[PDB]
């Protein structure tokens, strides 16, 4: 009951997710994402991981900017659609405020299976450690482990990398 | 009574604050362009006074008709003036947008700039000296000092 | 599971649904996967940090990793596609029938 | 000028000089005039929360030292 | 010196949890009162809302959120 | 031998942002397999004591182990204050 | 007592950017043999709130084609952006104080891109419209050799920690081991705040007002403001990361002195290069930062990698 | 908690000065006022229409190349490992992965611009 | 389907990372490290089906220990009977669930 910070915090992505799951305009969903993309760092931050959150908020700023472009130049039309400018864009949009309202209520004031498993709720702070230890962040030395432990996963990384260049190169290529 | 004086001084620093601070559209026609530069370059410096251009009538406040206005112009020379958000000031620099001038009866010119846009000052000269036109341009900012508008509101 | 929980797994739910039904714009599918791929970072991240399994939170990277793969591969298949219709439709890839 | 352009410097240096030290001194003035504590890790965060504790005035800043052990 | 004050707070925390439950849960019939969720017998550590949970909101805030707003 | 002289010129005259890159990434390519104290860096690695040494029970047959912090057995850091 | 702290932070910072106006002005008007404002209050002092009154009692036009929430909301995002990105700097000590500040540099400077993005593509003109391509360009140009340059420097701080730089420069200046990746980090920077040579975004001369073509009054001075605190802030950024002043912990106003006069004389640098050189193409600057910058930084990132590591240099707090 | 108040400091000046810029002064608009600016003539189409992309090939390289940077931010952290030996020879794997990939797309013609 | 290419030449490809009792970075210990110990011991070598039944036992808690299902379930119910002894007043709770407690180190 904390705050509730949180549970908002999720909330505000579920709406994001909304928002550009209605697919009104390109130009709008990339915004919707990046306004997601916003509130999961602000989540993951929220539990010790500043360095994934922080990550992943620069890597998805930069897939909007080139999804932005990409918009522009073969994603328009005349009249760019908003939530409100179409009848199934902003049922879709309702629809889903509704059943991520719905499900709040549901899960909420009740202790119910919505699908999976039940939930009763008091907030996320209950699970949380307690731990009294240490010089380092466990996060940054997990990540850190990867030139280390992770050598396979480096050279599978790396090949693919390389492999994605040569491979829209090829696709590119037209003719 | 208190509320006079307190429009008074309101109104007084209003109106320093947008004398200070005129910029004119980049924005010339002929021959007065010219001295209008040169009413930039380093002798007489415009910049000191406050006197910035800038490109865009958006970000305007000063329009200076600098050459003759032709018909096919005077279209184009009333949508930037329009385009111009208020409060803005028309100058009118030398003889061709003051009357005509040297082709006032000539069948392609408008004989003068006033038939299409309103005129605060008229700087006369074929071309006005840049001293005539850092005069013109002195002159209207004395003009700006002189303008009551929340002493008339308060009079309402 | 807290309500966090439930929220991420909406959020998957709800870029799943989006990518299955299309309108007109490819582009709007392509950011529905984008935004699936960010829903299960957030849930992986989750879980890895609920649980302090420390060699676990390297992970989410490699999936951020072969997100960017994935995001320009569909990318390029889209330049491809708009280069022959001078639209990126769905309409437009009806040549080929079942 | 040129010696004209410094006064144009001089308070632009005066505006940035305001930031830096306001912060110090609203460091200083905040925790018992002693450079507020850094935790950057859990563990000096635990220091600070059991200096807390002892001071017995839930205050991390104020310190008891030799003398409060009789 | 740490480690064992450490010990004995968690373990005053988790005597003073199990006496005020068990002044409050002798109402309901079938409640073992301390008893255990896991079928071992050895020591488990407290997941902090079992330490936090019968205590002021702004306690539970700064256990929770503490070091991590802390900037 | 003569060729490759003529191609490093013409790079040089060309080029001198990639020879110098080139030159760059060789030197750091090869120069640390070469380098004596690559080990000292990895010895200074290990010295960092980020965690607790929890002690062993004395059974009574381990001489190299010492009983107090200041005995002279154990390793010992006296390389580090010399470099 | 930590809103007065942001209070002291963000009001004299504003005060700042508006007398950097009326230097910049005189700056380039003295090498211009000219003198620039010199009339509206003694030396030209009082220009600034002049501009400032003006643009504030001047009326707003919101555009016939345009979108408005969007049109609003891009100033609105570039200001508050432009001053958030103050809140880690150690001036000697921080506002926030946060384990990786230049992560959080990094995300908020890609974040801000989207104020000329959106504001020139909701004016819903062509000019507008080719400002926001060129900014999306000159992202595409600056962004991963910025990171590369920032990663490679950071090496021998040994974390993210904005406060360290202090300690890790105790003794010398941090421009006397990196001078190659300080040049390439000052063209990012200038190619990062859209100044000359690569202030293609505006392109005054190309595009009108290019990208806020559109904008008027007060929504048009907040983008000014936004971009000249992002010039100061850079700045320090850069005295801060490479000229590291020596800070006494029992008089931190020296620490304060010293950091000040290092990014006015990296902010007058930046007028004088305004005023020297002439505007790049802007696929020429792409070209430049992906085959001459690029090239170059990755492979001082591999001697930076090697370097502390063959000679026993690595710095502590893993 | 204090960066989430400064957040909302900030936005909240941002938003008051756009409140004074929109609130504070005389409004005069009419239709002329508010047309769209191409230079004093009515435009031709409509700015919405598509607009070539003639760098679209290096724009989708920098989502792949800005990947490798998240592989690469860690790396301050790993050299504080004791396997110095492993950990240097895979940065520089990956850097020279890296910079094969540039070497082949400068060599096709992947850098140069559409026309 | 499963070519064993690393038990037949003995190279650890990807097993360092299945499990959270595998010698993590700087010996950080997994929240669940003895649960799943035991649980894996328990299992080890009998077979997956047999597995299934003869450690349930093991499994149970450490799957409790993972998600905690129980132990809010109890806790919630220990809170929901207070309240409602509060709400008739009838509990009076010690000044150290109310912030008037005596701190010690
Ligand atoms: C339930 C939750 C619902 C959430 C609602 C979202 C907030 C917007 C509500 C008001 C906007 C609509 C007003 C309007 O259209 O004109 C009014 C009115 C009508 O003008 P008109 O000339 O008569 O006709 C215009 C036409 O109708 C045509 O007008 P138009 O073409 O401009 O319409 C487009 C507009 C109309 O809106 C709609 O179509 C439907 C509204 C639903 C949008 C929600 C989509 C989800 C997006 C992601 C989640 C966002 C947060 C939501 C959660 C809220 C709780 C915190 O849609 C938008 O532009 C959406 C922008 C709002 C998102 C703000 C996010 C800021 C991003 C900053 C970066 C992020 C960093 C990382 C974090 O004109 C005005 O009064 C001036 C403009 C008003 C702008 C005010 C400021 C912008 C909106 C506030 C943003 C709040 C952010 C916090
Ligand atoms: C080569 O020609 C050119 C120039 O040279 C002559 C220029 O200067 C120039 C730049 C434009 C100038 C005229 C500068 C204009 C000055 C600003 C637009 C005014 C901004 C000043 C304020 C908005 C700053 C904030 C106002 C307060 C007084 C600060 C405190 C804030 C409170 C909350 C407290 C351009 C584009 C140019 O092209
Ligand atoms: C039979 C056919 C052979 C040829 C085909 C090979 C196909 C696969 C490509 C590469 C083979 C993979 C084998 C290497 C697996 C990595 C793990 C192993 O080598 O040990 C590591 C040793 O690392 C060594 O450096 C070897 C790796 C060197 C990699 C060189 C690059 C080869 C990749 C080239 C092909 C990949 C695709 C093409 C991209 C260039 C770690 O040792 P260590 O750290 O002590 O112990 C770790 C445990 N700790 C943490 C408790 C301490
Ligand atoms: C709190 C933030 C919001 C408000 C910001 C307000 C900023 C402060 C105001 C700045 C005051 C300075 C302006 C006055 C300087 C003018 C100097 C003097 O020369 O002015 C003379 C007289 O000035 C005017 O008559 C009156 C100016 C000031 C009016 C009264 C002051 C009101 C201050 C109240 C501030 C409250 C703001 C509202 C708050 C909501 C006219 O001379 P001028 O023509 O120039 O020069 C001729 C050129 N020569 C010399 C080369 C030959
Ligand atoms: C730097 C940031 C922080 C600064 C801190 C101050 C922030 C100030 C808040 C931002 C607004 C500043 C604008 C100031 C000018 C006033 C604008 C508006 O509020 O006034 C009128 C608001 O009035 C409304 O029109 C109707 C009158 C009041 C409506 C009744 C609502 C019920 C209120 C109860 C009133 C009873 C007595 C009140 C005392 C208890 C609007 O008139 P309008 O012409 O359109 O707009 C143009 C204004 N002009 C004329 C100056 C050009
Ligand atoms: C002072 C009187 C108060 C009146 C309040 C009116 C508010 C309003 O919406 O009106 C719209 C008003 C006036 O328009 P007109 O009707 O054409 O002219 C009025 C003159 N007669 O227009 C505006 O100025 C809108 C102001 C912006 C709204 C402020 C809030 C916006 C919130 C933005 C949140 C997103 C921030 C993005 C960056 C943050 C990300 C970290
Ligand atoms: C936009 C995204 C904002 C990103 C904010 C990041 C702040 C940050 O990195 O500071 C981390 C800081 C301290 O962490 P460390 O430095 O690692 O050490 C602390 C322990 N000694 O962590 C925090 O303070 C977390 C506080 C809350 C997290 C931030 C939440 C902000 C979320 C913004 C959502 C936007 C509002 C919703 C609508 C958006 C658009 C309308
Ligand atoms: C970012 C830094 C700067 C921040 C902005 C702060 C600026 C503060 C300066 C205050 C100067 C006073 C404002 C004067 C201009 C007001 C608008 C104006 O001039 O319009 C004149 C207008 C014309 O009216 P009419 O004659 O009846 O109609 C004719 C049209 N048919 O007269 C008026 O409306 C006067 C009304 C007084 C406006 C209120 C001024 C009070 C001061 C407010 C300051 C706001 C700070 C918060
Ligand atoms: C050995 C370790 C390697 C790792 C370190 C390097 C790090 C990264 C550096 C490589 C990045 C990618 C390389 C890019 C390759 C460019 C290919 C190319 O096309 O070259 C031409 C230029 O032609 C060349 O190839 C340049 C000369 C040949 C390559 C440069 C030198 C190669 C190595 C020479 C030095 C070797 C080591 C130095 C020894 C010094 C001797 C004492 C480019 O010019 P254009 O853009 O096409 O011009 C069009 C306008 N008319
Ligand atoms: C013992 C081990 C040491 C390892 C080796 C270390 C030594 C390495 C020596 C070489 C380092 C050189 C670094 C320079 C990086 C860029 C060099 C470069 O070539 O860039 C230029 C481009 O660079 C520029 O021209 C800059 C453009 C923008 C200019 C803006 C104003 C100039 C800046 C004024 C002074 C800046 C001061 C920088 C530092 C400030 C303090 C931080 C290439 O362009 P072109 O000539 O057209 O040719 C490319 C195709 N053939
Ligand atoms: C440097 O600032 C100036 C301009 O902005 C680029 C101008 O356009 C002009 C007008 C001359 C050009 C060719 C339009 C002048 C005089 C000037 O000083
Ligand atoms: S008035 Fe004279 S100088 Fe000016 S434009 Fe006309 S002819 Fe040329």
């Amino acid at each position: 009951m904390t705050m509730y910070i949180a549970f908002i915090l999720s909330t505000i992505f579920v709406i994001g997710f909304v928002g550009f799951s209605s697919k009104p305009s390109p130009i709008y969903g990339g915004l919707g994402l990046i306004v997601s993309g916003g509130v999961g760092c602000g989540i993951v931050l929220n539990f010790g991981g500043s360095f994934l959150g922080l990550m992943v908020f620069l890597i998805y700023l930069g897939g909007m900017l080139v999804v932005f472009g990409y918009t522009t130049a073969m994603a328009t039309e005349m009249y760019p659609e908003v939530w409100v400018s179409n009848k199934t864009v902003f049922g879709a949009f309702v629809s889903g405020l509704m059943m991520e309202f719905c499900m709040v209520y549901y899960a909420l004031k009740e202790e119910e299976v919505e699908i999976i498993f039940k939930f009763n709720g008091l907030g996320d702070w209950v699970i949380y450690d307690t731990g009294d230890s240490g010089f380092f962040s466990e996060e940054a030395m997990g990540i850190a482990a990867l030139y280390s432990y992770g050598t396979w996963l480096v050279i599978v990384t790396g090949w693919s990398l390389l492999i994605g260049v040569v491979v829209i190169m090829e696709i590119t290529r037209g003719n | 009574s208190r509320g006079e004086y307190v429009v008074a001084k309101l109104d007084d620093l209003v109106n320093w604050a947008r004398r200070s601070s005129l910029w004119p559209m980049t924005f010339g026609l002929a021959c007065c362009a010219v001295e209008m530069m040169h009413m930039a370059a380093p002798r007489y410096d415009m910049d000191r006074f406050g006197v910035v251009f800038r490109a865009s009538p958006r970000q305007s406040d000063v329009m200076i008709v600098a050459g003759t206005l032709t018909n096919k112009m005077a279209p184009a020379l009333r949508k930037v003036y329009d385009q111009m958000p208020e409060p803005r000031y028309v100058v009118s620099m030398g003889s061709c947008a003051n009357g005509g001038g040297y082709y006032h009866y000539s069948y392609s010119v408008v004989r003068g700039c006033d038939r299409i846009v309103p005129v605060d000052i008229y700087v006369p000269g074929c071309p006005p000296t840049a001293e005539a036109l850092l005069y013109g341009i002195l002159q209207l900012q004395r003009k700006i000092k002189r303008e009551k508008r929340l002493r008339i509101w308060y009079r309402r | 599971m807290p309500l966090v929980y439930m929220n991420i797994i909406m959020a998957f739910a709800i870029a799943l649904a989006g990518l299955l039904m299309y309108r007109s714009h490819l582009m709007s599918s392509l950011l529905c996967l984008e935004g699936m791929m960010l829903s299960l970072f957030i849930m992986s991240t989750l879980i890895i940090l609920n649980t302090h399994f420390t060699l676990a939170n390297m992970m989410p990277i490699i999936l951020l990793v072969f997100a960017a793969c994935e995001a320009a591969l569909g990318l390029s298949l889209l330049v491809m596609v708009s280069n022959t219709y001078g639209t990126d439709y769905v309409q437009n890839l009806n040549l080929l029938q079942c | 000028m040129w010696f004209e352009i410094l006064p144009g410097i001089a308070v632009m240096a005066a505006c940035l000089f305001i930031p830096g030290m306001a912060t110090a001194h609203i460091h200083k003035f905040t925790n018992g005039g002693k450079e507020k504590r850094v935790a950057h890790f859990s563990y000096q965060w635990n220091l600070m929360e059991r200096d807390r504790r002892i001071s017995g005035v839930n205050r991390y800043h104020v310190t008891k030292g030799l003398e409060n052990i009789d | 010196l740490f480690q064992a004050e450490k010990d004995r707070r968690v373990l005053q925390m988790l005597r003073e949890n199990l006496e005020e439950e068990a002044i409050i849960m002798k109402d309901v019939p079938d409640w073992k009162v301390g008893e255990s969720v896991f079928h071992t017998t050895r020591w488990v550590t407290p997941m902090m809302g079992e330490l936090y949970g019968l205590r002021t909101n702004e306690e539970i805030l700064s256990a929770t959120y503490g070091f991590i707003w802390y900037t | 031998a003569g060729r490759i002289a003529s191609f490093l010129k013409n790079a040089w005259a060309k080029e001198p942002v990639l020879v110098a890159s080139f030159a760059i990434g060789g030197l750091a390519i090869i120069l640390p397999s070469l380098s004596p104290y690559t080990n000292y860096a990895i010895r200074i690695n290990r010295a960092t004591p980020y965690n607790y040494p929890v002690p062993l029970r004395d059974d009574g047959n381990m001489p190299d182990v010492p009983s107090h912090p200041q005995d002279p057995q154990g390793p010992s850091l006296e390389w580090l204050k010399n470099l | 007592m930590f809103m007065i702290n942001i209070l002291s932070l963000i009001i004299p910072i504003l005060l700042a950017v508006a007398f950097l106006t009326l230097v910049e002005r005189k700056v380039l008007g003295y090498m211009q043999l000219r003198k620039g404002p010199n009339v509206v209050g003694p030396y030209g002092l009082l220009q600034p709130i002049a501009d400032a009154l003006k643009l504030f009692t001047k009326e707003p036009l919101r555009p016939a084609t345009s979108s408005i929430s969007m049109f609003i909301i891009a100033p609105i995002l570039a200001l508050s952006l432009a001053l958030t990105m103050w809140v880690p700097l150690p001036m000697p000590y921080p506002l926030i104080n946060m384990n990786l500040g230049v992560l959080f540099m990094l995300a908020m400077s890609s974040l801000a891109v989207y104020s000329i993005l959106w504001s020139g593509w909701a004016s819903n003109s062509k000019y507008a419209l080719i400002g926001a391509l060129r900014a999306v360009a000159q992202t595409i140009s600056y962004e991963v050799t910025l990171a590369i340059i920032l990663l490679s420097v950071l090496l021998m701080n040994g974390s993210y920690t904005l406060s360290t730089l202090i300690t890790t420069q105790e003794h010398i200046w941090m421009i006397f081991t990196s001078w190659p990746l300080a040049m390439m980090w000052f063209i990012s920077t200038l190619a990062e705040t859209n100044r000359a040579p690569f202030d293609l975004t505006e392109g005054e001369s190309e595009l009108v007002s290019g990208f806020n073509v559109e904008y008027a009054a007060g929504p048009f001075a907040m983008f000014f403001m936004a971009e000249y605190a992002n010039i100061i802030m850079m700045n320090a950024f850069t005295a801060i990361l490479f000229l590291g002043a020596s800070h006494d912990p029992h008089t931190p106003e020296l620490y304060t002195i010293n950091f000040v006069l290092k990014t006015l004389a990296l902010t007058i640098t930046f007028l004088w290069i305004r005023a020297s050189y002439p505007r790049f193409r802007y696929d020429q600057l792409m070209h430049l930062l992906w085959k001459s910058f690029l090239p170059l930084t990755l492979a001082l990132c591999m001697w930076h990698i090697s370097l502390p590591i063959m000679t026993a240099s690595i710095p502590p707090q893993s | 908690m204090n960066i989430m108040l400064t957040l909302l400091t900030n936005v909240t000046l941002a938003s008051l000065l756009v409140l004074i810029a929109f609130w504070l002064p005389q409004l005069n608009a009419y239709s002329e006022k508010t047309s769209p600016y191409e230079c004093g003539f009515d435009p031709m189409g409509s700015a919405r229409l598509p607009f070539s992309m003639k760098f679209f090939l290096v724009a989708i390289t920098f989502l792949l190349f800005d990947l490798e940077i998240a592989l690469l931010l860690p790396l301050p952290w790993a050299s504080q490992t004791n396997n110095l030996k492993t950990m240097l020879t895979m940065a520089l794997f990956l850097l020279i992965l890296l910079a094969a990939s540039l070497a082949y797309e400068w060599t096709q013609k992947g850098l140069e611009w559409a026309e | 389907p499963f070519f064993d290419v690393q038990k037949r030449l003995g190279l650890d490809l990807d097993r360092w990372m299945t499990i959270q009792s595998a010698e993590q970075p700087h010996k950080i210990p997994g929240r669940c490290h003895a649960f799943e110990k035991e649980w894996i011991e328990c299992a080890h070598g009998i077979g997956g089906i047999r597995a299934e039944k003869e450690c349930k036992i093991e499994f149970d808690d450490f799957v409790e220990c993972l998600l905690r299902q129980k132990t809010m379930k109890r806790l919630s119910a220990i809170k929901r009977q207070r309240d409602k002894l509060i709400k008739e007043g009838k509990y009076t709770p010690p000044p150290h669930h109310l912030g008037k407690e005596d701190p010690r180190p």
